[PDB]
């Protein structure tokens, strides 16, 4: 049972509430109107986790130590405002998962966390963090209690997603010791079994393989076993 | 084009193929032109770099940089005869004994070339490949690979037969072996398999020993994140696909109620 981040601040609790109820733009205007007035009236003193660049946090600091800006909740500002609050809170969820499980350091995550990039790029990077968690969750049943396997996987995923878009077909390779994975294969019937015969000239080979489905995607076939062979010829110039 | 006709050598079919392909190797060593180039309107050619899915991984232990050639639209296969011509061009374009009319620098070894075939050929060829053999910088030969694939109720194979078959065919006295097995752990991104390889093989269907080398091969979201994206898209397009609410209290009530609680100390 992983530890849920429950130490939520005013902005984060706001996000949780509004994220389960808001159904229109006017919802956002009215919700933010009440909070801003509650602040200008000085009726509340909310706490924030340090280090947030959201408009709301700004407007809160200005309420505590001084007095606030005339915001004007027009155009897309009320959307923006909730989006910011959501980003902070979600980034902090991910940080606490990865740091807390010792899968990565704050330093490692910096790219995904970045404040400087535009709001759609920040959102996009949260989706990369999520996609990393999905990968981890997918493998957990198999690399159960192998913290270094979990760790490396997280590292190679981070490395990949700083440089690459989310939509690319990609195969991650995670080196694993056969002992750490014994039970998953030793009594199991393999989906493919391949013997390759060569000699010094490692390019020159004969290959036999058995598969329980077609190893050739373009092969049009119009319990079945699939067998295939690879043979070669040397040609000298 | 000039291919198959008297003007083939004359108009440089091979050299123009070798040049085209040299663009990509030289290109992809940086830019990744996400377009497989149309060599012959009906024939396209992709290079496979990085850690992208390699179609040859299904049948081979090596994961090298490689061209894949196929019929223009799963992927489609050229007739065997056509694939053999293309394997021919690639071979000649790298042959030192071949007169060159355009290319005036020594030819570089290009990534191996592989071509999807339709079988339809007595011996049921599904792939043809060509790989260069280079001594230092100097070329010397090519390996020509044939792949055939059969599906049946039965199968028969003998570790000794394949050992000899390799020995007879390539005139050799010793021979070693490398084993590989794949186990599908999870299907449905979303696909996980375990790849295991060892040396040497002493048994067909041998169970990979624990000293084998191995890797894990890895190929309604929750509401808060879904809401996030809803807001993001709305902001981008002006069309917000609001979600059904979870709470019976409206946004405003929940917020007012939140505010009430924070005023009471």
């Amino acid at each position: 049972l992983f530890k849920v981040r429950s130490d939520l601040d005013f902005a984060e609790q706001l996000w949780c509430k509004m994220s389960s109820s808001v159904i229109s733009y006017q919802d956002l205007v009215k919700c933010f109107t009440l909070i801003i007035q509650s602040l200008q009236r000085g009726d509340i003193q909310p706490w924030l986790h340090s280090g947030s660049n959201s408009l709301l946090s700004k407007l809160i600091h200005q309420s505590y130590h001084g007095t606030m800006d005339t915001v004007s909740l027009s155009g897309t500002i009320p959307v923006q405002m909730l989006l910011e609050i959501g980003l902070d809170k979600l980034k902090k969820d991910y940080i606490s998962f990865f740091i807390g499980q010792e899968l990565a350091s704050l330093n490692h995550l910096e790219y995904f966390i970045a404040p400087s990039v535009d709001i759609q790029e920040q959102v996009y990077r949260v989706q990369k963090l999520h996609h990393i968690l999905e990968i981890l969750v997918s493998c957990m049943p198999f690399i159960k209690s192998q913290h270094e396997l979990l760790f490396s996987l997280t590292q190679i995923c981070i490395k990949y997603y700083k440089q690459n878009p989310l939509d690319e077909q990609h195969i991650f390779q995670l080196p694993v010791r056969p002992t750490a994975v014994k039970n998953l294969y030793q009594s199991e019937k393999p989906q493919k079994w391949r013997v390759e015969i060569y000699s010094g000239q490692k390019k020159i080979k004969t290959v036999w393989q058995l598969s329980d489905s077609s190893p050739i995607d373009h092969l049009n076939f119009h319990r079945i076993f699939f067998t295939n062979m690879v043979t070669c010829s040397q040609v000298h110039f | 084009g000039p291919l198959g006709s008297m003007w083939e050598r004359l108009n440089c079919a091979a050299e123009d193929f070798y040049s085209r392909l040299l663009q990509k190797f030289n290109e992809e060593k940086k830019g990744i032109r996400k377009d497989p180039f149309l060599y012959e309107a009906d024939v396209q050619v992709q290079l496979i770099s990085k850690g992208q899915p390699n179609p040859l991984k299904n049948i081979l232990n090596e994961n090298d940089i490689v061209f894949i050639v196929e019929k223009v639209p799963g992927p489609l296969a050229l007739p065997v005869g056509k694939a053999r011509q293309l394997i021919g061009l690639y071979t000649m374009a790298h042959n030192p004994n071949m007169t060159h009319l355009k290319i005036n620098l020594p030819v570089t070894a290009l990534p191996p070339l592989w071509v999807r075939c339709d079988s339809s050929d007595p011996e049921g060829t599904c792939w043809l490949g060509a790989e260069l053999i280079t001594t230092n910088n100097s070329i010397t030969g090519i390996v020509l690979y044939v792949v055939s694939c059969k599906a049946d109720k039965n199968y028969s194979v003998n570790l000794e037969n394949l050992k000899n078959l390799h020995k007879k065919r390539h005139h050799l006295s010793t021979v070693t072996s490398k084993g590989f097995a794949q186990y599908e752990l999870f299907k449905s991104q979303t696909a996980i398999a375990l790849d295991i390889s060892w040396s040497p093989v002493d048994e067909i269907l041998q169970i990979p020993p624990l000293s084998s080398t191995a890797t894990l091969n890895i190929k309604h979201l929750y509401r808060e994140l879904k809401f996030l994206l809803v807001l993001a898209d709305g902001l981008r397009t002006g069309v917000t696909e609001w979600l059904e609410p979870l709470e019976a209290k409206s946004a405003v009530e929940l917020v007012q109620e939140f505010l009430n609680d924070l005023n009471k100390l």
